[PDB]
DNA sequence: CGTAGCTGAGGACCACCAGAACTTTTTTGAAT
DNA sequence: GTTCTGGTGGTCCTCAGCTACGTTTTTTGAATT
């Protein structure tokens, strides 16, 4: 139950962020180019070289009030993380099952639960209105296989073998998700995965979603008042944000490559936006940025009604409220964890 | 949750202490909402943050002496309000990007 | 537990024990607070009430502000709001002034007069404080209330000190335990402070197999 | 309809006919409404009204050089209206009895 | 400027801190000030409202350094870090040994042997420096008992007996505690210890001090990601920084007690500067506060060596280098936490 | 008396500059 | 780099004061959205 605080995006190069009082103050050089108050923000995302006196960034860490550093290309460079509380009951308990395999077993099964749902059901949803446009019988087939390996994922007991079943989960569902070049021309078809960098156009809007989706995953856990560096799944690689990859594992199946999916088949954006270096990968504008941005916010306003809650809310409350549906489970408030099955 | 919320501030300048009244009413009103005209400030605040302000306005001016008005748009204030001058106003609702 | 003077809990856990158990669990314990319009307006009014270092008489009777006490029958301490001193050769002297004065505690809250025991509650224990200090006995107690701007009397009986002892008993036994209790929801949790935290919603409703169940088979 | 409106104008008295455009701006806007602060007036009219307000008010000023904002509250003005200073205004619902 | 156990700390207020090549520059008004290589570091500490430049934040998120800004007077403000956080393995470990009662009881045993080391190396320093006003026979008979109680809790292995030793102690320095003071005892007198309504003046003033320095020992582990809610000794409650108090242990004495009595024979502050309570309870009046804190913070500036490093450091130092040890005790080369042994 | 045009005479309101500093226990605090 | 208190210059803004006159054809105006 919150408001869904919008949040503040800076382009300009050599910019400076300043406090006075509860407002935040952009100067440049000597010169202003606005101010706005600090309890209608969450979260502030700056571009390039951007610069924040220590006491901005120790009144917005304590208020949780996320800053986040991209260079370029959303780009996990420096993000601001403050001090502690008093709620050392949480962190324990989480600590003790994370030391545990069984309870690290049974929190990933409802994860990937989730996550191989939501697939099925976008891609049945996908499926039933469009014509023949798309193959139904292959689709349908599809989604029977993952419905039947559906039932083995949730008596699982092990992680190597819920990874496996993750994995080929994955395969299963990229064979089938290689199709959606439907409203657009031959230079946006996905052709595979490309990690660090975005060769090919949709890889390069990919990327910035997943970044997106974690910058936002981190800091509602942070603000929740779990630690988001520990992990109840994933091989457990010191020094990574564990736990909002777990969490935003089974959110990226509706919240980024969706977004992509339907502004390519919308035609909001079109390929003159992209342009290439002399290797360069693929690289975004400042136009073609700023509509991303745009579309995204607006986005994150619509209203929806949560599965388990059964009440109304925005959607951007999606990624907290789960987190707190955790906190509660921590607490032996329920059986397991209920996931997102939208 | 969220409405609009307008405070229209006269302070009287000319008794002992009107430029520090007037001065901490500006500070203390510039915290949270931005300005549109002189002695005038919007805001989209909650209920919790309009009593804090109202109870922290109430407690630094000084009565008999100034004036002090609140009026609330409540959550439609979109249709509300127009604007036909040249001193536009920054919306917090809008994607706002900088 | 330095020296057994660590392990003491608040005077305000008892009115939340008395009021929403599970209140209590989430201030005392997960250190978790969230302010709506009503407890601004409380905490603005307790801060403009608290004038320490200031004494007021009226030449017979003297009122002290903030007045730091503990008790180790209980085991609790706390901050008095008010305590009233009446001249009368029938108590215990106290340190400062010369004389004899017996003692009374008073202290401020806003809001009706409540159908619950709950301020009553927390009153007493004031008075079990006192009376650890002092030496002495009292039996009588005032309360203030300014949504109505009024002064209600409060006896005090065995009953309710066993009740005070009850109750604390149950307090550092949860705060041993380190456990959140559950309360049935009714309509007093719309006011909650920690509505948005305490969540009484799902204690109501399935199991979370059920609900998974029935998503995952069709 | 009946229903209460606030007029806020900020005239730039610094250009070439500032004075004058403030006095008639001024003069105009007593017309339809009673003054509650410096440059803030509140009235109650229909949507008529507010309308030839509008035209005859939005030739007087000069675009890009001054503001006026118009904001309209509802028939239910009784309950977003506080005053807290020492400017008191009469009511229009009052019987007016002089 | 000072540069200690590969970490950068910059305490002057008001210091720019920027990149320039491979290395760090500080300046002050445009004035160059020190230059630094960056190859070796591991972290950087700020200590003034300076902001370093975006360039090397950049630098220091892509290699792994993490950068710390605190206050002037020691307060934690922000920590700008990469993809790693740094302390993982560091609080994960801690975690893990928090729930064992051995390695606990040797960190407690590690802490209690600096504690009765430093108490009675200032009984034995102060006999030798007053002789005539000192019944000197008594702190004889106390040191020697301090000394081999001492060498019994250097072989304990138990959180009861430990406990026990160091409340005997406690009583031992108390009883003792009265008479090293040697001005202005007409008000000033010690008669026991009640920190909650704190009673006969001046125990209230020891309180205060307490306060300051176990919030300085916080932020000396939010300095090195450890957590100072979960203590090793102690045990963890929520609101409570346990570890801050098991570290600070063997910091109470000499860093409080000789500040106060150095207050005290110096006649810095007077009963008049406190108020009256009719339960027999003090309180401090505002002036004496402030007071208090200006010479806490002159006090903060002298100039000390490391016993077991040697290197000149203000005390202010002193509470964030040992924190930094047990850091390095947590994971690193060093067998055992070394306390702060000071002659 | 009413409506225009000009003064003049102080109150309000905000934006710059200049100087001197920047550390405080624990406790309470709503419920038509 | 914040926070607070002075001090000053320049701009909105209302009222009190002083002169200098007050008349004006008949036709046209939205709507079901
Ligand atoms: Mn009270």
């Amino acid at each position: 139950m919150k408001k869904l605080l919008n949040t503040l995006y800076v382009t300009q190069p050599d910019t400076y962020l300043s406090l006075d009082g509860d407002n935040v103050v952009l100067l440049k050089e000597q010169e202003k180019l606005g101010r706005l108050p600090l309890h209608n923000l969450e979260a502030i995302v700056g571009f390039g070289y951007t610069g924040a006196s220590p006491a901005l960034m120790g009144y917005c860490a304590e208020r949780n009030i996320s800053i986040t550093f991209l260079t370029k290309n959303g780009r996990f460079l420096a993000r601001v993380v403050g001090e502690s509380r008093g709620n050392v009951v949480l962190r324990k308990t989480q600590y003790r099952i994370s030391e545990n395999d069984q309870e690290s077993t049974k929190i990933a099964r409802n994860f990937i639960t989730g996550k191989v749902y939501n697939s099925k059901w976008m891609l049945e949803r996908m499926t039933r209105e469009h014509p023949l446009r798309v193959n139904v019988e292959q689709f349908k087939a599809t989604s029977q296989l993952l419905s039947v390996m559906m039932q083995e994922i949730r008596n699982c007991d092990s992680l190597e073998s819920l990874r496996g079943w993750e994995g080929q989960a994955a395969i299963n569902y990229n064979k089938v998700f290689d199709q959606m070049i439907l409203q657009q021309k031959e230079e946006f078809a996905f052709h595979g995965r490309s990690r660090r960098p975005p060769k090919d156009n949709v890889n390069a809007m990919l990327s910035f979603a997943y970044t997106l989706l974690a910058n936002d995953v981190a800091a509602a856990l942070e603000t929740v008042g779990l630690d988001a560096y520990v992990g109840f799944m994933h091989q457990d690689r010191p020094g990574r944000a564990s736990l909002a990859l777990d969490l935003m594992e089974e959110l990226r199946g509706l919240y980024a490559d969706r977004f992509v999916l339907s502004l390519i088949n919308r035609k909001e954006m079109t390929a003159d936006g992209f342009y290439k270096k002399e290797n360069g990968a693929v690289l975004m504008t400042d136009e073609a940025r700023k509509t991303f941005l745009k579309a995204w916010q607006t986005k994150k306003q619509e209203k929806i009604t949560h599965p388990y809650l059964g009440e109304k809310m925005s959607w951007g409350l999606v990624p907290y409220v789960q987190a707190l549906l955790l906190a509660r489970f921590l607490r032996g408030d329920l059986d397991e964890y209920p996931p997102f099955l939208w | 949750g969220s409405m609009l919320v307008l405070i229209t501030y006269d302070v009287q300048t000319s008794s002992m202490g009107g430029t520090k009244r007037l001065r901490k009413v500006a500070k203390a009103c510039q915290n949270y909402g931005q300005r549109v005209q002189n002695s005038v400030f919007e805001c989209i605040v909650d209920s919790t943050q309009l009593t804090s302000l109202k109870l922290e306005l109430t407690s630094l001016i000084d009565e008999e002496k100034d004036s002090l008005r609140i009026y609330r748009l409540g959550n439609n204030y979109k249709t509300k309000v127009e604007h036909i001058g040249a001193k536009p106003s920054i919306d917090l609702e809008d994607p706002l990007i900088f | 537990a330095s020296n057994e003077e660590d392990r003491y809990l608040m005077l305000s856990g008892l009115q939340h024990f008395q009021f929403c158990k599970r209140q209590w669990a989430l201030i005392h314990i997960e250190q978790q607070w969230e302010e709506n319009v009503r407890t601004i307006e409380g905490q603005h009014l307790h801060k403009k009430a608290d004038q320490p270092f200031m004494k007021e008489k009226r030449g017979s009777k003297l009122t002290v502000r903030a007045m730091p006490i503990q008790s180790k029958n209980l085991q609790i301490s706390g901050i008095c709001d008010v305590v009233e001193f009446v001249q009368d050769s029938e108590g215990i002297e106290l340190s400062g002034v010369s004389g004899s004065y017996k003692a009374f505690p008073v202290e401020y809250k806003r809001g009706k007069p409540k159908k619950g025991d709950e301020d009553i509650v927390q009153l007493v224990a004031q008075a079990m404080c006192l009376e650890e200090m002092l030496v002495c006995r009292i039996d009588k107690g005032y309360l203030f209330y300014n949504e109505i701007k009024h002064r209600v009397e409060v006896p005090i009986t065995d009953a309710l000190r066993d009740k005070v002892v009850q109750m604390a008993k149950e307090m550092h036994h949860y705060y041993e335990n380190r456990h959140t209790p559950k309360v049935k929801t009714g309509p007093f949790c719309n006011n909650c402070s920690l509505q948005s935290i305490c969540l009484p919603k799902l204690m109501n409703k399935r199991s979370v197999k059920r609900y998974i169940e029935g998503r995952l088979s069709e």
